[PDB]
């Protein structure tokens, strides 16, 4: 594994940036809880602080890249409980019908202070939208989490 | 920029950074 690929380094940036909002390289508590609030969380500051302290390995106060790399590295992998999917799928089905439709997605990225087209938005539900219905169902989400 | 993917990647990552 001695180097990443280029993809590899890619996904990570694009995380890395999601929670990166003025593009500055460091994430502080008022980004991540933007964020965190946008994805269906609501921590308190003290809660956010917590989380970066936790992987502010240079004592500063914010989370740089190789920082943020470590905090998936600990809070993600897979594995250990799972099958609360259906919480992650909630936070884009926002109706409750077993749909993510390109309204609901577009309404996300707009929390997240992103404007998207509808061909961007589109774009986005192509990558797990199976049987062509311009919607991503639970199974097609649940698919898409272990794919490729 | 983000896709889809990694969206939902983001969200499992917030729920898992509140203890859920
Ligand atoms: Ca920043
Ligand atoms: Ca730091
Ligand atoms: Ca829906
Ligand atoms: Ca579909």
């Amino acid at each position: 594994a001695d180097q990443l690929t280029e993809e590899q380094i890619a996904e990570f940036k694009e995380a890395f940036s999601l929670f990166d909002k003025d593009g500055d390289g460091t994430i502080t508590t008022k980004e991540l809880g933007t964020v965190m609030r946008s994805l269906g969380q609501n921590p308190t500051e003290a809660e956010l602080q917590d989380m970066i302290n936790e992987v502010d390995a240079d004592g500063n106060g914010t989370i740089d890249f190789p920082e943020f790399l470590t905090m998936m590295a600990r809070k993600m992998k897979d594995t250990d409980s799972e099958e609360e999917i259906r919480e992650a799928f909630r936070v884009f089905d926002k109706d409750g019908n077993g749909y993510i439709s390109a309204a609901e997605l577009r309404h996300v990225m707009t929390n997240l202070g992103e404007k998207l087209t509808d061909e961007e938005v589109d774009e986005m539900i192509r990558e797990a939208d199976i049987d062509g219905d311009g919607q991503v169902n639970y199974e097609e989400f649940v698919q898409m989490m272990t794919a490729k | 920029a983000i896709g889809f993917k990694k969206l939902a990647e983001a969200v499992k990552f917030s729920a898992k950074l509140m203890g859920q």
